[PDB]
């Protein structure tokens, strides 16, 4: 249901995903004439709490397009050989209602390596994995359906489907720098008073190795914070102690402290 | 119905000047099995507890399913060749009705061999999820090896077997009685090896000038499988070149295309 | 002819 | 894969492991940058304010001379760039006795990068978590110069240079603003053209540096703490707005 | 039964009256107004007598009663193992007041390493499906538990405190010659034996004993003399008794294997 | 059926058709047939009846025809259980095998168990890979619970045979049961006559006889040798087509053949 | 049931368990006034025997919402991809009534940290309530719905589902104060008798900070040895002769004498 | 019946749009066309021609196109025996397909099938031999079953497919079953020079172009990686917004699919 003017962070992220699919409805004729067809295909890497599942209900918002909803667990059944039949009866129907998106979400529980294992069920997730790779590209196309997938880790993981022919650009995400922390901030704290004390280009900075998503919490947990002293509109002071706080046990640097 | 559908092999048979080597194997075979099948009185007469079956087991390519081809029609002794999978298919009424007329018919046509597949999948010796899924199959031709003998029956009927896994299988089998002689194919040396190389070949063009022993000494970890495939693309290898023949050259990179290895070859060497 | 087998229709198993 | 668990063995690549991965330990150190103008040299430094409990009677040093004319700057860690500092200015005490004639800085960037290079080559050895650099003047001349230094063994000779947090945005940075078609002549823009430098790391905590510069003849000179606080204003006081 | 142990003249308390009492004498607990204790555990080493005191309150409960050694918990087909002990105490509070045995859980009560396997990690959530039983939302007045393993340090913490185990008791050990001379008047007085009885003389030697060890010589000396054509009576020569229980003579790791 | 013979108490192998020994079989005589024979003593006494016992010592000592058959005087169903042949790589269902004989053994009134190649329980445990060998005592565990908790019966008995023993030193499972633990021999040189006797019967070969095979069988000392030199040495008065034995043919036999059997 | 009477020992916390749930149920206007987030569910982490569970069941008495529980690994199941649909046929039976609140008591069952050489379909439904909690239809489950766990200790597991956007506060529930464990003896003693001339607070200054369900079993037990005699009031002498005991055999197997250290 | 759904029907590939591997062809076609084509050379001499070839080789490394390419060449029928269609539940319903899916073949003549991925099925090996119940041992064992112990047919060409060729069994390297082991792998140079014009045919860019520089800079890859640099590399100038491609865009599409930097040489 969201929208944009609600991240203003990711820009160099976000311009792609725009190029797969937010456009090519609207001005095909630009990659035709080239001569060039564009991306079957999107990842987005994890790094958690920075907003990876937010974009892609944002898009949601203006697609002008059947646009689907799936995580990672639904594809698998019970029956032992029904599984793979539901991966190709999803996209039959996205091709009967094409122009169409799908969108598989922490992935991680499908894509794995092919561990060779001995267990009995293990198996057949991984011809579960194997039909949508015979599906995807495999043998003939399918004309424009668009994936835009998920995860939280790949560095050991989703061995081969990641390739070409099957998923072109890998977004990533990590936590903020600096300089996005600045406009992201404007974003939740633009309903709020604010009654004089801003200062909020020292109140966030580096060395604070917080998330794009520990922000909400912090302004949300001031504001009740001062409810509680009576006081609906906020200061700053208000933060400091919630910073204080949300911080307290992301990381320790007690092995620092040696490089001198 | 697959009995019916199942007929002997007797009529077209490798005719035995197609093996090469295994000078004791089968002759440890022929003083087992089959003079006694032609001295049944002695065996009674004698007497003494005959050999009622034996095994080989050994790996792959190696001459199991053919061995016990050539034997029979060697000898004039109608069989049937069998397969552990179709009476382990989804059919389940006729596993033990097979089997029941298995022996029957063998029992006639005296006398005769029966021979069977590999025992992947009907070693069977585990008590996993469901054990009476296949339980009612071995039973019945342990019941149907009885028949064989024990009250002086001298059947003329003998049984055999093949299988790569000589470990995996019921351990009830191997009993005494039931057969007791597990033989073993063992892998080739190279005086062995180079009888198998040109029997796979004589029906290809040739040349005379051939040495075949070093070509035996370039094959270890080979055998009668991997031996005639590289006979096979020598030949391949003679027309895309464009021979009528195949000249030593051409096995020799056949070698070097089993496993696929396409050297650099000239690496700073010299 | 409702002979439904039970489909075979697996299940984990711990490993060692 | 497990090509990169020794210092004798190429990955497929080609390229050895255990080297670049200094670049990684290097990059988790302090900022170290240095410049050349005209007749005299500068050098920085990512100091610390740590705790009140350290003596203010004694000041830490990254910096550390060698030899009247040649000083000597690093990042990565501490321990293993003790070592060659001492067998640096052991050699150039050496070269005055033997050959009665100071060092040419080209033949003491070589004697550390000759053990940097030996410390990897041969095994049953770690290498020096340690990128430095040498600045300096040459005798009986005003050529200026700073080489740099790295644990693969080989010497360049920048201009300007940076080694650890943040680096990345330094080196371009002097790119957008120093240059050959202008060099600078003396102290004071070399050092206004510095201490901005600093600014992408040091958040505006002016107790969290030091500095230094150098002088023809075989002399050099340190500086204060005042000396630097007026050179935080002019700095900002172009920062108006 | 309880005449038929020897030595348990502290131990056999604390029990009798941890299970039967409360259900036979419960309104004088309230009468103060306490809630009584529901869980107890007996460590002590093998042969000291542990899973056989049970057996006599087994024959003495007028309660119901269960056997569940904890190698009986796991199979190879996850999730079922919990349902399983979560059949096992539905079971327990409808036929109350009930009470359950345990005569193992050393395989299963541990220490909650940091796991990184299957195997280690589904032997912990067995675990669990105890304690969000034994304390949870849902919990009851009518079921007691009676633990049991050969040693007890390891397990962990959580296990043991109050609202699980109440009252955990020890045993003795192998050493302590009060009880032994207990237990070869009892076990010996069950039979008949000779005259000429030399009991006297083997209780004061300096060797450590269980309650395992006397079954095994009392019967295979009970063994030597039957064996020669006798009818009842065990010679006073059964000095190859005590002797041939001497089993660290029979450990060749015992005798050859550090030096 | 599904698992074992059971050898409906009756099938009767001879116990003494057997160049075995007289002592030992004298001395099981004691533990399973007295009782079962003559329980006013054991009740006299009250002694429980006994609990198993072990019999050590490798191959062609006879190690379990004996065992069916004096099996087979007394009566009791006689079935497998080869270690070897019972673990499984499934945390359980090592121990789920235990339970299931334990109990079905209890479905038939008598029954005896006959375990071999046992040291498969009894490891040293030098690996030491606690996700397996802390399930290995746990099925293991099992077995000394499942064998004796409630079972008051007298038809129940248990046997375990253990080539190599003492290879087990995690538990040598000594104090209690096991009430004999018998000192096996190997075929004496006099035994082989005693032995030939045994196969050489039920043949018409014009006595094939021999002081020559002691010496044939000194070293060959093991049961399967007789019987396959007897085998053997028949297949070879028909290698050409005699109608009787001559003894020089076990003289060729022992000899020829105890090759195998002295080298691998 | 139990009440909040009986959870004393602390204020602090359960005067912030009620700041995110008790306030968006009842009073949403100003915090829709506000109009800021809503916050989500709560962790609360301590060691064993401190009053986790028993917060946990004294709500219930105290919420007017519907309160759903889940026991130590009642989802984990033999069959496969089921487990999920154990999950997702359960959030649905929640928004049936909009105000629901639902419970687990521990996690280190099923959240513990991700690996591939083991641990199968626990590791997938934990990878789908992380995206019922805060994904698309989880942003139309993230209305109403609150969430209560708790864990003993928190490294074990995944920082996703202690992750902000979902889990905003994260308890401490620590061994008490002197006062704390003087009072919670009262909690657990006032039913017992007219306690002849006694004082409490001298014994648990003794007792140094060891937990709170511990103080449950000195005083069960201290009546038991004035049980036994027939002596159905009590004494003094009695508590700090059990407290002084029952803690001993925990400070008995601590020792150690290896020392290849200083 | 289903069966006879998946059936070819003429896609659209050539051999001219396939590159560096320009002799791993001359296998492949050397068992499939000929015999089918020209037996009578293998005739003059009169041997059996191998007949159930394989191909196993990195992922992206262009094995299906080849597979499919091969079908609209020989107008021929082509089967295509993929995954979700051999391993149906209610055993029986399973292993029939694929003796049913020969029949089909058997009866007729001039025929040549495809089985994509293998790996689901043949690469079931038998883990030990475990499971009371194995539906995959079943219906693996018949088309060896098919296609060993005794001949099959005589004119009839398979191929299979693998990604990871250590699953299947070992008897699937043994003739009769398995005659050839084709491996696709990497290219060269003088390969991708070739894999990239005719990715770049359609493409709107003007000459000035040297891709001997390119293939110099683009280490060991894919033939699906490099098609991919063609999409980027066009795709930079759409939203710098130009109506032509340039060279120096490839420099900066080719940095990013490939993934500071080793100042040591
Ligand atoms: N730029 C932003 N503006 C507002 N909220 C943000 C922004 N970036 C991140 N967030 C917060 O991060 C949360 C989404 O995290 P994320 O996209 O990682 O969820 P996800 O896709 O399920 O991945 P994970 O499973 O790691 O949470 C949202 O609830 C949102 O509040
Ligand atoms: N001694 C031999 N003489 C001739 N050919 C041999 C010999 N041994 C092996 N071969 C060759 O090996 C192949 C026969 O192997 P065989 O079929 O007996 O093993 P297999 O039954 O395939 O093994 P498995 O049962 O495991 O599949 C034939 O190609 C045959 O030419
Ligand atoms: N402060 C307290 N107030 C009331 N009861 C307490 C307090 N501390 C401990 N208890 C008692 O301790 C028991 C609760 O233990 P606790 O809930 O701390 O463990 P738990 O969280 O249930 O363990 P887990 O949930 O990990 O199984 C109850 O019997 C309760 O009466
Ligand atoms: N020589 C080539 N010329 C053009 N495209 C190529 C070439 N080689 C590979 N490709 C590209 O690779 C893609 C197909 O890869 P292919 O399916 O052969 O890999 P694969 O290993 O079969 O993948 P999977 O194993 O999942 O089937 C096609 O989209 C094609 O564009
Ligand atoms: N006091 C005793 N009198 C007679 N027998 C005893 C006595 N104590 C122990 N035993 C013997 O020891 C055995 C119990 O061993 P135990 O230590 O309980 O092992 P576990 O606790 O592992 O079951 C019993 O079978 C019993 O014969
Ligand atoms: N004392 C003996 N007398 C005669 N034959 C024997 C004797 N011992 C063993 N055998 C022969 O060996 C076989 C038994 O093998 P055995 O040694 O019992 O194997 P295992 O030791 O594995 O049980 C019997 O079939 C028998 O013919």
């Amino acid at each position: 249901t969201e929208s944009y003017s609600d991240i203003g962070g990711l820009e160099s992220q976000i311009q792609e995903i725009k190029e797969s699919v937010e456009l090519p409805l609207t001005h095909p004729e630009l990659y035709e004439e080239m001569g060039i067809k564009p991306p079957k295909g999107v990842i987005l890497y994890g790094a958690p709490g920075t907003g990876k599942t937010l974009l892609a209900k944002a898009v949601a918002n203006q697609t002008s397009a059947t646009f689907l909803r799936i995580v990672g667990s639904e594809l698998i059944q019970k029956y032992l050989g029904d599984g793979p039949r539901l991966c190709r009866q999803i996209f039959k129907v996205a091709g009967e209602n094409a122009p169409s998106i799908v969108f598989i979400d922490e992935i991680d529980a499908i894509g794995t390596k092919r561990y060779d294992s001995n267990s009995g069920g293990e198996r057949e997730i991984q011809r579960t994995m194997l039909e949508l790779l015979n599906q995807l590209d495999g043998f003939d196309d399918r004309g424009d359906v668009k994936v835009i997938m998920a995860t939280n880790k790949i560095e050991t993981l989703d061995p081969a489907l990641i390739r070409p022919g099957r998923i072109d650009r890998k977004i990533l995400f990590e936590n903020p720098d600096l300089s996005t922390k600045k406009k992201i901030l404007g974003i939740h704290t633009s309903k709020m008073n604010l009654s004089e004390d801003v200062n909020l280009e020292t109140l966030v900075t580096t060395k604070d190795d917080l998330s794009g998503a520990d922000i909400q919490a912090m302004c949300t947990e001031a504001g009740l914070l001062a409810l509680r002293e009576r006081r609906m509109q906020v200061t700053a002071e208000d933060f400091k102690q919630a910073k204080e706080r949300v911080m307290k046990n992301k990381v320790e640097e007690n092995l620092e402290g040696l490089y001198l | 119905s697959r009995v019916k559908a199942m007929e002997v092999d007797e009529k077209p048979t490798e005719t035995y000047s197609d093996v090469g080597g295994l000078d004791k194997q089968i002759e440890e075979l022929v003083e087992a099995i089959v003079l006694p099948m032609k001295r049944a009185d002695k065996f009674k007469d004698m007497g003494i507890r005959a050999p009622k079956g034996a095994l080989m087991y050994g790996p792959p390519g190696t001459g199991k399913t053919l061995l016990a081809r050539a034997c029979a029609a060697q000898t004039n002794a109608t069989f049937l060749k069998l397969a552990a999978p179709q009476l382990v298919q989804m059919y389940i009424g006729e596993g033990a009705k097979l089997v029941r007329d298995a022996f029957a018919l063998a029992k006639e046509k005296a006398p005769t061999i029966i021979f069977i597949d590999e025992l992947d999948a009907i070693g069977t010796k585990r008590f996993d999820s469901e054990k009476s899924g296949d339980r009612e199959v071995q039973r019945t031709m342990l019941e149907l090896l009885n028949q064989l003998d024990g009250f002086s029956s001298d059947d003329r009927v003998k049984v055999l077997a093949a299988t790569n896994r000589v470990d995996v299988l019921d351990p009830a089998l191997l009993r005494s009685g039931r057969l007791d002689r597990k033989i073993e194919f063992p892998l080739p040396s190279e005086d062995s090896r180079a009888q198998i190389l040109q029997i796979h070949s004589r029906k290809m063009t040739t040349d005379d000038d051939i040495n075949w022993q070093e070509l035996a000494r370039s094959t270890d970890e080979f055998n009668g499988a991997q031996l005639k495939a590289v006979t096979v693309e020598a030949g391949m290898i003679a027309l895309r070149n464009g021979q009528s023949s195949v000249k030593h050259e051409d096995f020799v990179e056949g070698i070097s295309e089993v496993q696929a290895r396409k050297s650099k070859s000239v690496s700073f060497y010299a | 002819n409702n002979e439904n087998v039970s489909a075979r229709l697996g299940g984990a198993s711990i490993a060692v | 894969s497990g090509y990169d668990r020794a210092l004798s063995i190429f990955s497929p690549d080609g390229h050895i492991f255990q080297v670049e991965y200094a670049l990684e330990a290097v990059k988790r150190g302090t900022c170290a940058v240095g410049v050349k103008g005209k007749n005299c040299v500068v050098l920085g430094c990512e100091r610390r304010s740590t705790l009140k409990l350290q003596d203010t009677r004694i000041t830490p040093s990254k910096v550390s001379k060698i030899d009247s004319h040649v000083v000597l700057s690093f990042s990565g860690l501490n321990a293993d760039s003790r070592i060659l500092i001492e067998k640096a200015r052991v050699e150039a005490q050496s070269h005055r006795l033997t050959l009665e004639d100071p060092v040419t800085v080209e033949y003491l960037t070589r004697y550390v990068a000759g053990v940097q290079q030996r410390y990897t080559q041969s095994g049953g050895v770690r290498p020096f978590g340690v990128s430095t650099l040498i600045a300096g003047f040459d005798p009986r001349d005003d050529e200026p110069k700073l080489y740099q230094t790295e644990p693969s063994g080989i010497y360049s000779s920048w201009s300007a240079q940076t080694i650890g947090r943040n680096s990345k945005t330094v080196r371009e940075f002097l790119e957008k603003n120093y240059d050959r078609k202008e060099p600078p002549a003396t102290v004071e823009e070399c050092v206004k053209l510095t201490v901005r430098s600093l600014l992408e790391v040091v958040q505006t905590g002016a107790k969290n540096i030091e500095i230094t510069v150098v002088k023809p003849d075989s002399d050099i000179v340190a500086l204060s703490s005042e000396e630097i606080n007026q050179y935080v204003t002019q700095i900002e006081q172009e920062k108006q707005e | 039964t309880y005449a038929d142990v020897g030595g348990l003249d502290m131990q056999k308390q604390e029990i009798r009256e941890a299970v039967e009492l409360p259900l036979v004498q419960a309104d004088l607990y309230e009468q103060i107004g306490i809630d009584p204790p529901r869980g107890v555990l007996l460590y002590g080493p093998p042969g000291t007598g542990k899973t056989m005191l049970v057996k006599a309150v087994a024959n003495s409960t007028k309660a119901a009663f269960i056997r569940v050694n904890g190698s009986e918990f796991v199979h190879k087909y996850l999730g079922e193992g919990p349902r399983m002990v979560r059949d096992v105490f539905r079971l327990a509070r409808e036929n109350a007041p009930s009470i359950i045995f345990i005569d193992e859980v050393d395989s299963i009560a541990t220490k909650r390493f940091d796991a990184q396997t299957g195997s280690d990690r589904e032997v912990q959530r067995i675990l669990i499906e105890l304690l969000t039983q034994m304390d949870g939302f849902d919990q009851s007045t009518n079921v007691k538990v009676i633990m049991a393993t050969n040693r007890a340090d390891t397990l962990d913490p959580a296990l043991l405190r109050p609202g699980r185990l109440d009252r955990k008791i020890e045993f003795p050990s192998l050493r302590d010659r009060r009880e032994r001379r207990l237990i070869f008047g009892t076990i010996a007085s069950k039979m008949s034996l000779a005259p000429e009885a030399d009991l006297d003389s083997l209780i004061i030697r300096n060797d450590s004993l269980s309650g395992a060890v006397i079954a095994a010589i009392m019967q295979e000396a009970g063994l030597r003399a039957v064996r020669k054509n006798r009818y009842v009576i065990l010679q006073s020569d059964l000095e190859e008794a005590y002797a041939t229980q001497v089993k660290t003579d029979n450990t060749v790791d015992k005798f050859d294997f550090y030096k | 059926l599904v698992y074992n013979m059971t050898s409906f108490e009756q099938g009767e192998i001879t116990f003494d058709g057997i160049g075995g020994l007289t002592e030992q079989i004298r001395e099981l005589r004691e533990v399973i047939e007295l009782p079962l024979k003559n329980p006013e003593i054991f009740q006299r006494v009250g002694i429980k009846p006994p609990k198993g016992v072990l019999l050590y010592g490798p191959p062609g000592t006879g190690k379990t025809l004996l065992a069916k058959a004096v099996a087979a005087t007394i009566g009791a169903n006689f079935i497998f259980s080869p270690a070897s042949g019972i673990v499984d790589k499934y945390i359980g269902e090592s121990a789920r095998i235990i339970r299931e004989m334990f109990a079905y053994a209890k479905e038939h009134e008598p029954c005896i168990i006959f375990m071999d190649e046992v040291d498969a329980i009894g490891g040293r445990r030098f690996s030491e890979g606690t996700s397996a060998d802390r399930e290995i005592q746990r099925t293991l565990m099992e077995l000394l619970t499942q064998m004796d908790g409630f079972d008051n019966l007298g038809q129940t008995k248990i046997i375990m045979a253990t080539n190599r023993p003492d290879t087990l030193d995690p538990a040598l499972l000594r104090p209690g049961r096991l009430d004999r633990k018998v000192e096996i021999p190997l075929p004496n040189e006099a035994g082989r006559l005693e032995i030939f006797k045994i196969h050489t019967a039920k043949v018409k070969k014009t006595g094939e006889f021999d002081f020559e095979a002691a010496v044939k069988m000194s070293d060959g000392f093991n049961g399967a040798d007789i019987r396959n030199c007897a085998t053997e040495a028949g297949f070879f008065a028909i290698r050409d087509d005699r109608d009787h034995i001559n003894p020089d043919d076990l003289m060729k036999a022992v000899r020829k053949v105890a090759e195998v059997k002295k080298l691998e | 049931d139990s009440t909040y009477d009986m959870v004393g020992g602390l204020t602090k916390q359960i005067k912030e368990i009620k700041e995110v749930i008790e306030l968006p149920v009842k009073h949403p206007e100003l915090f829709e006034s506000l109009g800021i987030a809503q916050p989500k569910g709560v962790i609360l982490y301590g060691p064993p025997g401190t009053g986790k569970t028993l917060l946990a069941r004294a709500v219930a008495h105290h919420t007017d919402c519907k309160f759903i529980r889940v026991s130590g690994a009642e989802l984990v199941q033999k069959y496969i991809g089921e487990g999920s649909r154990m999950v997702r046929e359960l959030f649905v039976m929640a928004r049936e009534h909009a105000p629901s609140i639902i419970f687990m008591d521990e996690i280190d069952s099923i959240g513990s940290t991700r690996v591939e050489g083991s641990g199968g379909g626990d590791s997938e439904v934990q990878r789908t309530m992380l995206e019922l909690l805060n994904q698309l239809d989880g942003f139309e489950t993230s209305k109403n719905i609150k969430i209560i766990m708790a864990t003993n200790r928190l490294d074990i597991l995944d920082p996703a589902l202690l992750r902000p956007g979902r889990i905003d506060r994260k308890i401490e529930f620590p061994p008490p104060s002197v006062a704390a464990r003087a009072e919670i003896l009262r909690i657990h003693s006032r039913k017992m008798n007219l306690t002849r001339g006694i004082n409490l607070r001298k014994v648990a200054e003794k007792m140094n900070g060891c937990s709170g369900a511990d103080v449950k079993g000195v005083c069960t037990e201290a009546g038991m040895y004035a049980l036994r005699e027939r002596r159905i009031h009590v004494t003094q002498e009695d508590f700090e002769l059990a407290v002084g005991k029952v803690m001993n055999k925990n400070q008995e197997t601590a020792i150690s004498v290896a020392k290849l250290f200083k | 019946s289903v069966t006879m759904m998946t059936v070819e029907e003429k896609p659209d590939v050539t051999y001219s749009d396939v590159g560096g591997c320009k002799d791993q062809i001359e296998k492949l076609r050397e068992v499939v066309e000929l015999p089918l084509l020209s037996p009578e050379r293998f005739a003059t001499l009169g041997i059996d021609p191998p007949k159930g070839i394989l191909l196993y080789g990195p992922p992206g490394t262009g094995k299906t196109l080849c597979a499919r390419a091969v079908a609209n060449r020989t107008d021929a029928t082509f089967i295509r025996v993929i995954g979700s269609e051999l391993v149906q539940k209610y055993v029986g319903e399973g292993a029939r397909m694929v003796r049913e899916l020969f029949e089909m073949a058997r009866t007729k003549k001039a025929c040549i099938i495809f089985f994509d991925e293998i790996d689901a099925v043949g690469g079931a090996r038998f883990d030990d031999g475990a499971g009371g119940d194995n539906e995959v041992q079943r219906t693996m064992l018949e088309l060896i079953t098919q296609l060993d112990g005794f001949d099959p047919r005589g004119n009839i060409k398979v191929m299979f497919a693998t990604n990871r060729p250590n699953t299947l069994d070992p008897a699937l390297l043994r003739p009769g079953r398995i005659d050839r082991k084709v491996e696709f792998s990497l290219p060269d140079l003088e390969g991708r020079a070739n894999i990239f014009r005719i990715h770049s045919k359609s493409m709107s860019v003007e000459r000035g172009i040297r891709w001997e520089l390119i293939s110099r800079l683009c280490p060991n890859s894919t033939g699906a990686e490099l098609r991919s640099v063609c999409t980027e590399a066009g795709m930079f100038a759409i939203r710098a917004r130009r109506k032509v491609a340039t060279e120096k865009d490839f420099l900066k599409a080719v940095d990013k699919v490939i993934s500071s930097r080793y100042m040591q040489y």
